[PDB]
């Protein structure tokens, strides 16, 4: 299946940006896909997300953690650009200044881990 | 008769490069102190495949071969652990030499039968209540947990194992757990992710570091379909040890074949899957504010892969 940036075009998600920040100025539109190397990990209902500019990373792992129904213990990262996200008390309007795309969308995708074994 | 001992025959392998090398927080010089390197490396205790041992769960299989590689490595980096507690970092091991009895302790925990501590039956076991199949292959994270649930039943030892998620390390939780039964001896656990497909170049200097501090219990990890034990590196290589060789199972210890008595297989950073797990070892409280002080220096040229956070 194809993923947000395939199933609309770049002028068109460009659009969808202008309008939700008009009507959502303190807000940031966020698109969270599973990496398409990701196998362990669950697929979201949803994959477009509008995070209050205020909200940190340690809350939007934790509440993509639950959507993601998983505990603790289970190895989750969130990775912008390449680079997973440390929970801590970022706000996510500093990570969106400084790593949205061109079109104004915020991306992200999540992985767990690799597994190991041998012929 | 005269004999030609030939010495330093093993290191036939390694490179020439007057790179120094750090194994677990220990550094050393290929030129002058080739017999230190392959004293430091031996000692280590080793864990390959195994075949012809107790079947696991009364049915199951009798040899590892093919499946068991993480959960060997993941041996490995506690056995590590379990050695720096009971004997410390300046221990050696020699054959056919008297060891201590804490030795034979921590080598037998490790024994293929499902009485010992963090034996190839226990950890698979345990890794079903982890959602894992007896015979399923393991990422960095998954051993580490299922170590973190079999230490609970070692009273000997009463190590705090702590396991940091989300790229996170609380002290305030580590403190917590350490004085909590006054500090139990620490073993963190850092499971990572460091990139998609490769590991992000701005990483590799952070890494290097991460063998550079006495508290350094090295990485497991791997390349693309083979597991390893990262104990430390030299120039743009990573050195390991390798779980990749079956043998037959320990039928009495003799204890040869758990020391690799070579110098270890070298291979390129680049080629360093980006799954993870970085462990460090802090024996008592002194020792994790010293641990926290050098990650802090850390903050030099190199993007973290961890962050230290007090609550």
């Amino acid at each position: 299946e194809k993923t947000f940036k395939q199933r609309r075009s770049f002028e068109q998600r460009v659009e969808d940006v202008r309008l939700i920040r008009e009507q959502h100025p303190t807000k940031i539109p966020v698109i969270i896909e599973r990496y398409k190397g990701e196998k362990q990990l669950p697929v979201l209902d949803k994959t477009k997300f509008l995070v209050p500019d205020h909200v940190n990373m340690s809350e939007l792992i934790k509440i993509i953690r639950r959507r993601l129904q998983l505990n603790a213990n289970q190895a989750f990262f969130l990775l912008v650009n390449g680079h997973s996200m440390v929970s801590v008390s970022t706000p996510i309007s500093e990570v969106y200044e400084s790593e949205r795309d061109e079109d104004g969308f915020l991306y992200m995708v999540y992985a767990s881990q690799e597994t190991f074994g041998t012929a | 008769l005269t004999y030609d001992t030939l010495r330093f025959a093993e290191f036939e392998d390694f490179p020439e490069t007057s790179e120094p090398v750090w194994i677990l927080g220990r550094k050393y010089s290929i030129f002058t102190e080739k017999d230190e390197i392959l004293s430091d490396v031996a000692s280590r205790l080793w864990f390959t495949y195994r075949k012809n041992f107790p079947a696991i769960g009364g049915t199951g299989p009798t040899s590892d071969t093919g499946w068991g590689s993480m959960l060997r490595c993941g041996q490995m980096i506690f056995a590590q652990a379990l050695v720096c507690r009971h004997l410390g970092r300046d221990w050696r091991w020699t054959q056919r030499k008297r060891q201590p009895d804490s030795y034979f302790s921590v080598l037998n925990a490790f024994i293929d039968r499902k009485d010992s501590y963090y034996s190839i039956h226990q950890i698979a076991q345990m890794g079903v209540g982890e959602g894992k199949s007896i015979g399923q292959w393991y990422g960095p994270n998954t051993v580490a947990q299922v170590l973190k649930k079999l230490a609970v039943f070692d009273t000997w030892s009463s190590l705090a194992v702590h396991i940091a998620m989300d790229n996170t390390v609380v002290m305030e939780e580590i403190r917590r757990l350490c004085r909590t039964s006054p500090w139990r001896p620490l073993v963190l656990l850092i499971p990572l992710r460091l990139g998609l497909t490769d590991i992000n170049e701005a990483y590799v200097e952070t890494l290097k570091h991460c063998f550079m501090m006495p508290q350094s219990l090295g990485v497991i990890g791997g390349k693309p379909n083979s597991a390893h034990y990262f104990i430390g590196y030299v120039g743009e290589e990573l050195i390991y040890l390798d779980p990749h060789t079956t043998q037959p199972a320990v039928e009495p210890i003799p204890d040869e074949s758990f020391h690799c008595q070579h110098p270890p297989c070298r291979m390129s950073i680049a080629e360093l899957d980006p799954s993870i797990a970085v462990g460090f070892f802090c024996k008592t409280e002194d020792d994790f504010n010293d641990w926290c002080q050098q990650v802090k220096k850390l903050s030099l040229l190199a993007l973290p892969m961890f962050e230290l956070v007090e609550q």
